[PDB]
């Protein structure tokens, strides 16, 4: 009964597809047993939203159903996963397990993605819709669509005054086509704040914009 | 015969209450193999639980699963379970039994709210490629399920993670680019489907 810790590394990669990555799990114990010659270490796959799939056990042997560009190696207390060949259906979370000791402990994970030219978004601004502001409230949209890498910047601001603490972001997976990524803002007011502002923008901020760019509208146009 | 474990299906619950979950498992003696509990929280890590010796019926926790956590089983039943009493919103989280690092469970989905079973409204967003789309606002729980023109539309279609907003209540738009040229001609609808509220929506976006 021991608590040993795994150490993965790096925390987050980003590769071109088709090339070589490498992913590192350390222990602080050794997972070696001198009884059997095996590495009680495992590594999982984990998809967006899918549960854990076992890729290689006893730190090299790889899983049926797992393909050959997977290659686990190591011993003792270290221990690697490569991708010889990195593909864009590999966009998942990589976590090591051990179950040398009790109680058993994962890594804190690597997640993987793929790498392409960086692209910039395509902003679209939503006003609220009629329909909706017959219930008391507005969302303004804010669209940042098909963009790399994933690090974007976007702030609200209500006739040039800057907003805070009232919008909120959600952003896609890596798409599997194109490799880019998509995210929305929403901006949430009542009705009657709505009513009082008449200048509603967006600006979003991206490596692949030479300069910030805006969207915005006038309510009633 | 290959080794399988039935987990029970999606669970709701409020705080305060008690959840039992189980694992059901066929293709082998049971009793040669000991079963695992893993939690998996919603954009983070995997947390072992514990295991239950399936001969003895033996428990070991992990500490951070000492006391509102039991294992039991009942062996004639080849089932294990995993209770959880006095439930927080932070045990809302997929659960999988396992035999080990070998063979997991599908998972049981575990959503603990004060929120109640809600549908959501749907609102259009209006729009040489233009962007409209669908706002699907303050639903409980999840999921939703959007399509667009009956599923027909899939290319430039982007649904995206709902947000937990502080009503409680989850909220989400989906949007698609089209050719500008298009949006004379062709009409554009999305179906929304919430099962929980048993809500389905299609609705019409046009251009003002
Ligand atoms: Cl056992």
């Amino acid at each position: 009964r021991l608590d040993i810790q795994l150490t993965q590394s790096p925390s987050s990669l980003a590769m071109s597809g088709g090339q070589k990555v490498t992913m590192r799990c350390k222990s602080s114990q050794s997972l070696l047993n001198s009884r059997n010659e095996r590495n009680y270490l495992a590594w999982y796959q984990q998809k967006p939203g899918q549960s854990p799939k076992l890729l290689v056990y006893f730190a090299s042997i790889r899983e049926s159903g797992v393909p050959d560009r997977f290659i686990g190696s190591g011993s003792g207390t270290d221990f690697t996963l490569t991708i010889s060949s990195v593909q864009a259906e590999d966009l998942a979370d990589y976590f090591c397990l051990q179950h040398y000791n009790t109680p058993w402990t994962f890594g804190g994970g690597t997640k993987l993605e793929i790498k392409r030219t960086v692209a910039a978004p395509s902003v679209f601004i939503f006003p609220p819709s009629d329909e909706q502001l017959k219930s008391g409230t507005a969302s303004v949209v804010c669209l940042l669509n098909n963009f790399y890498p994933r690090e974007a910047k976007v702030q609200w601001k209500v006739d040039n005054a800057l907003q805070s603490g009232n919008s909120q972001e959600s952003v896609t997976e890596q798409d599997s086509k194109d490799s880019t990524y998509s995210l929305s803002s929403t901006l949430t007011l009542s009705k009657a704040d709505y009513e009082k502002h008449k200048v509603y923008a967006c600006e979003v901020t991206h490596q692949g914009l030479s300069s910030p760019v805006t969207k915005s509208f006038n309510r009633g146009e | 015969l290959q080794i399988q474990l039935v987990q029970s299906g999606p669970e709701l619950k409020k705080p305060g209450e008690t959840v039992k979950i189980s694992c059901k498992a066929s293709g082998y003696t049971f009793t040669d193999y000991s079963v695992h509990w893993v939690k998996q929280v919603p954009g983070k890590g995997l947390k072992w639980m514990g295991w239950i010796n399936t001969e003895t019926g033996e428990p070991t926790y992990a500490d951070d699963f000492k006391g509102r956590f039991a294992f039991s089983l009942e062996s004639s039943a080849s089932t294990a379970y995993l209770e959880i009493h006095n439930l927080k919103n932070e045990d809302t989280a997929t659960y999988f039994c396992a035999l080990g690092w070998l063979h997991w469970g599908l998972g049981t989905t575990l959503t603990v709210s004060s929120a109640s079973t809600k549908g959501p409204s749907v609102f259009p967003l209006a729009p040489g490629t233009a962007a409209l789309g669908c706002l699907v606002k303050d639903y409980f729980p999840e999921p939703v399920t959007v399509s667009w023109n009956s599923g027909a539309l899939t290319s430039g279609v982007h649904t995206f993670p709902a947000v937990l907003q502080s009503s409680g209540l989850y909220s989400l738009s989906s949007v698609v680019t089209v050719p500008s040229s298009s949006l004379g001609t062709q009409t554009y609808i999305c179906n929304v489907n919430h099962k929980p509220s048993n809500t389905k929506v299609d609705k019409r976006v046009e251009p003002k």
